[PDB]
């Protein structure tokens, strides 16, 4: 009758296509190219002017469904995959585009953890998603999210950023065009998505604590390659760099956190007939998960966290089993959205309507009243 | 041995330290450790790392924080060992442990193995010559000068209320809460991120109580004010960076009256009020509504007392007077209660020697306590 | 040809006429979700019955509908009864009568309430309510002897004499196995093993199935407790956690024995016994001593009948020849009877019909009832 189009937004990458197809069409990253400017500027952003948000959504808007989806989302109904904790400006923003401006049937803004859910078909599960900015954990028992149940560090995919731009500033190796270190300031970010796709080996939970063990009072340094770069300055990058980069995301000491630990912090917060659904489904999902060798470093890290005295009291021995999704782990969110979208035509009732928001004024987040 | 006795008045959030005979503690500051976060190579004996007090208040940034007490049961001893020597030290009281005898206090209806562990540490680590627990409810009713009325208090840790009339206090009509300013300042952070502006350094969620403590407001109907549009006011960091609270400031505080918000089941604070009065006897019910008490810092909301007023009007019998009563020093009423209590001549009586817990052991000190 | 359905506050059951044992066997529950705006997958149920919620504990908010054999929620109780006759037994209410089951001296408006559901919403062509205690008497076997049933609503107690039931002997008690589950609940928390949810309080209630005994003598068994450690056992819950306990296992069931510990001010279920066999006539006293029948799931601790044995004689003179008749069916004794009272030819003409209650009314049952 009428597929429904789904969108999945962020910071760094925006996955989009259609309902019903496994996997989306194509995935154009957040940024924009306008005329007559220095630099690309990113569409989601957060504590900004209105006006100028509403022109920034409605300029990626434009450029999207051309480019990706072939067709007015005037016929169909649309599936906007907003991350729960998503602020509630930049949703009345979205909300204010979509039905203002382009003037769509319905829309949903349902959560990216429950659908995720959808794509392994089980009721009850533990969440990760380690995207760009944040690496929110989620877990849902029986469909329901538990929501107090929660945890989210600054250490996703611009923490990673921020600590390249660090390291390689520090040991620097340019070739003429050899020496000179430190001759430019910064470098670009799409250069370095780049460099930690290609480069950035994850190690071992023993080549972790080896490494920790060095940087306070060295085993196993290589391997090491360049990476190549435009203008003619080759840059010869180490491989002890890309590995303490790594290391960082699964940094205790001193803040009592890590992406491991805050699987343990959320169990910790849920109740006890939950806890051990939760603790055999645990699911990874999100842009940083696709590293490679990351499954093994978190499932070790986990267990060596249950080891530890602190953790014993609680919850002591569990099966902690990751059971994989179909799709890859950065487009995970969006296949649950694609699911939920494509084949329940009476579940779309249940979300908010154009007629809905004319006379209400906004869609209902998890809040009072 | 009857020096002038010492009245550690503990809790989650804050401790408070003095003496007996006093008008007010002199020596307030909040219940933490604080550890450099780039810790030295050696992982066992620190040297400069510990800051308790306002040493620790001072240099947030530095410091990672964390609470030794959790729900008024304290969760890591060693921590509670140093801030206790730190109360003691010269620093803040400048007097030994062996010269004055203690008033501790604890929430009611705790594990008893914390309070058999808290009596272990005071008798031998410290050499206290007679120590005595003591209850938050009776205490404040000291303050007051009261002997007949309800204590609802909330602190950081423990909401409890316990009905006391003319110098008894009823247990089985005891209510209790795993719902308090800490979890408040939690609840906070998370409808900040929701805001936009987050956090998650335990320095940096003392951010989120100073924010808790000076702009948040109670509303009377909260349907009512989620159907308006709020405002938006502004509120400046000790950094620097303006912040645009909007609805969390109105929406945080009414956890404690909407616990379903969390997910996870509780009472309540205004249910809790009505619950210990309904629990109680048919005859005592209408002078525990005409004395009902406040205390704890979470009490200090704007349109607190008028909301648990609206509350307490919708669940009990119509046509009765009821009355919040509320002393000026609210957070230092348990306090002052423990500083009445200790001056009077009946403390002797009541407190456990260090001879009567050798000879008997955990068993004397619940006795004497209840 | 008949449905019988014992409307217990724990365990709802229910089955056919002439049956050795129930089919449908579940906790009479009604688990409601965490009401929160964020959304659920792939559908749901809005409100769960019977064993949905057991198996679903951890998030729904488990209310009970019966309070002390009384109904409180009359919503709740509809639903589940339509969970025990279309999903459980799978058969239509029209078609079958309804044998029902009250305890004595409850509200005679529950009664009425009860039938107008059975008639109006259900659509019943027969339906009865019974005593449990005259049903568990029948299950056993005989026409004479008192019969102290004690469920988790209610304990109460029923002298009968060569089948003539003496109304005004009979004496209902509040206390129960909720009140039993609640106290044990209690003094966990005392030795640090907090359950403050509703999700918790199944696990406490199983916690109180398996470990929990009665003592032959408290004190001595308080002495044997302090001594050695062999008695405290350890139950492990859903969660991989472990917990050891080793007072509260005999301490828990002396409540029914101690009515002071909860703070009911009543008699215990060892001398509530003995005064509703002195209140009979003195002629037949001797059969009622003999005949002590137990029935329900508040009597299935481990020696319960040599406590109610040693008490009893302890109570009563020393020439009595004391008798407590302690089947191993006597969990499910209120139902087998009221299968056995089913099946008998004699009961066809003791039912209510659709014209008797339009004719009538509510009021007819009162009459028919006894």
């Amino acid at each position: 009758e009428k597929t429904a189009v789904v969108i999945d937004l962020g910071e760094a990458f925006t996955k989009c296509g259609f309902a019903g197809e496994t996997g989306p069409r194509c995935i154009i990253p957040s940024v924009i190219k306008k005329a007559g400017m220095p630099k690309p500027i990113k569409v989601v952003q957060y504590n900004i002017n209105t006006e100028e948000l509403y022109s920034y959504l409605k300029e990626f808007i434009h450029i999207l469904y051309f480019r990706h989806l072939l067709v007015n989302p005037r016929d169909r109904r649309v599936v906007v995959i907003e991350s729960v904790l998503c602020p509630s400006h930049f949703r009345e923003t979205l909300t204010r585009v979509l039905f203002k401006y382009f003037e769509v049937p319905s829309v949903l803004l349902a959560p990216s953890h429950l659908m995720a859910l959808l794509t392994l078909g089980i009721n009850s599960a533990m969440v990760l998603d380690c995207g760009y900015r944040e690496s929110l954990v989620l877990p849902i028992y029986e469909g329901i999210p538990v929501l107090n149940c929660w945890g989210a560090l600054p250490l996703g995919g611009k923490a990673l950023h921020k600590e390249l731009e660090t390291q390689l500033l520090e040991q620097c190796t340019v070739d003429t065009g050899q020496s000179l270190p430190s001759v430019m300031g910064s470098i670009p970010e799409g250069v370095l998505e780049d460099i930690k796709v290609r480069t950035c080996f994850v190690s071992d939970l023993t080549r972790g604590l080896k490494i920790q063990a060095a940087k306070f009072n060295r085993p196993s340094p290589p391997p090491n390659v360049d990476y190549p770069l435009d203008g003619e300055k080759i840059l010869h990058v180490l491989g002890s760099i890309r590995d303490s980069v790594v290391e960082i995301l699964f940094e205790q000491d001193n803040e009592e956190k890590s992406v491991a630990t805050l699987i343990l912090d959320s169990l910790m917060q849920c109740p006890i007939d939950t806890r051990k659904q939760l603790a055999e489904n645990l699911v990874i999902i999100g842009g940083t998960s696709m590293l490679p060798g990351f499954l093994h470093r978190l499932l070790a890290e986990i267990r060596y966290l249950v080891e530890k005295p602190k953790y014993k009291k609680t919850l002591g021995t569990k099966t902690f089993r990751i059971h994989t999704p179909p799709a890859k782990a950065n487009c995970v969110a969006w296949l649950g959205g694609a699911i939920f979208g494509a084949l329940q035509d009476i579940l779309g009732s249940r979300s908010v309507s154009k007629e809905y928001y004319n006379q209400t004024g906004r869609i209902p987040d998890w809040c009072s009243l | 041995i009857a020096n002038q006795p010492v009245v550690i008045d503990n809790g989650s959030g804050v401790i408070k330290a003095g003496f007996a005979g006093d008008q007010i503690p002199k020596y307030c500051f909040p219940n933490y450790v604080g550890r450099p976060k780039h810790v030295r190579v050696m992982a066992g004996a620190l040297e400069g790392d510990i800051f308790i007090g306002p040493k620790a208040e001072e240099h947030r940034g530095l410091l990672s924080i964390r609470y030794p007490m959790e729900h008024g049961i304290v969760k890591d001893w060693n921590d509670m060992e140093r801030i206790w020597q730190y109360v003691y030290s010269k620093e803040q009281l400048q007097t030994f442990s062996e010269e004055h005898p203690v008033l501790l206090t604890e929430a009611p209806l705790n594990p008893r193995k914390n309070r058999e562990r808290a009596a272990e540490v005071f008798f031998e680590t410290f050499n206290v010559p007679a120590l005595f627990i003591s209850m938050q409810a009776v205490l404040s009713l000291y303050a007051t000068g009261r002997t007949t009325g309800v204590v609802l208090d909330s602190g950081d840790g423990v909401t409890h209320a316990v009905p006391i009339y003319e110098g008894f206090a009823m247990p089985h009509s005891i209510m209790r809460i795993d719902i308090a300013g800490r979890d408040v300042s939690r609840f906070l952070r998370l409808y900040l991120r929701k805001e936009g502006y987050d956090f998650h350094s335990s320095s940096e969620f003392e951010i989120v109580k100073a924010i808790k403590e000076r702009a948040c407001y109670l509303s009377i109907n909260p349907q009512k004010d989620e159907t308006l549009e709020t405002e938006k006011a502004q509120y400046y960091l000790p950094d620097g960076s303006t912040i645009e609270i909007g609805p969390s400031r109105f929406r945080a505080p009414e956890l404690l009256f909407r616990p379903d918000l969390i997910g996870e089941e509780s009472e309540g604070i205004h249910e809790v009020l009505v619950f210990a009065i309904q629990k109680s006897d048919m005859d005592l019910r209408r002078t525990l509504f005409s004395n009902i008490v406040l205390s704890g810092g979470s009490t200090l909301f704007k349109g607190f007392g008028d909301r648990l007023l609206s509350e307490v009007k919708k669940l009990a019998p119509k046509d009765v007077k009821i009355r919040i009563s509320a002393p000026q020093e609210r957070l230092y009423s348990t306090w002052i209660g423990g500083s009445i209590l200790a001056s009077l001549d009946t403390f002797k009586k009541m407190w456990v020697s260090k001879k009567e817990y050798e000879e008997d052991g955990a068993r004397s000190i619940h006795r004497k306590t209840f | 040809a008949a449905l019988v359905v014992d409307n217990g506050s724990g365990m709802c059951k229910a089955g056919f006429a002439g049956d050795d044992a129930p089919r449908a066997v579940f906790p009479s529950i009604v688990g409601r979700p965490r009401h929160q705006g964020v959304m659920v997958g792939m559908g749901q149920k809005d409100s769960y019955v019977g064993d949905e919620a057991q198996s679903k504990r951890g998030i729904l908010t488990l209310k009970y509908p019966i309070e002390h054999g009384i109904v409180t929620n009359w919503d709740d109780m509809e639903k589940i009864w339509h969970h025990t006759f279309y999903n459980e037994l799978r058969v239509a209410p029209e078609e079958h009568p309804v044998l029902l089951t009250e305890a004595p001296l409850n509200p005679k408006a529950n009664r009425e309430k009860m039938t107008q559901i059975m008639f109006e919403t259900f659509n019943t062509p027969a339906m009865y309510v019974a005593i449990q205690a005259v049903l568990s008497l029948y299950a056993s076997g005989r026409t004479t002897g008192i019969v102290m049933d004690s469920g988790d609503g209610v304990t109460h107690t029923v002298p009968i004499y060569e089948g003539y039931a003496l109304p005004h002997a009979i004496l209902r008690l509040d206390l129960a196995g909720r009140d039993l589950t609640d106290y044990l609940m209690k003094i966990l928390t005392e030795r640090g093993y907090s359950f403050t949810t509703t999700a918790e309080r199944e696990i406490v209630r199983d916690i109180k199935e398996k470990l929990c005994y009665v003592a032959l003598d408290f004190e001595q068994e308080m002495a044997t407790a302090a001594s050695s450690s062999s008695l405290e056992k350890s139950y492990e819950l859903p969660d991989g956690q472990v917990i050891t306990i080793g007072n509260e296992r005999f301490r828990c069931p002396e409540a029914l024995f101690q009515p002071s510990f909860l703070g009911m001010e009543s008699c215990g279920i060892h001398e509530t016994t003995f005064n509703s066999i002195m209140k009979c006539d003195v002629d037949i006293r001797k059969d009622l001593y003999a005949n002590t029948v137990l029935s329900g799931g508040t009597t299935m601790y481990p020696g319960i009948a040599d406590r109610m044995q040693k008490e009893i004689t302890a109570l009563a003179p020393s020439t009595m020849k004391i008798k407590i008749i302690a089947p191993p069916e006597r969990k499910y004794s209120v139902w087998i009877g009221g299968s056995i009272l089913a099946s008998l030819s004699t009961f066809q003409q003791m039912w209510i019909s659709k014209q008797e209650y339009d004719e009538s009314g509510p009021s007819i049952v009162h009459r028919k009832c006894f």
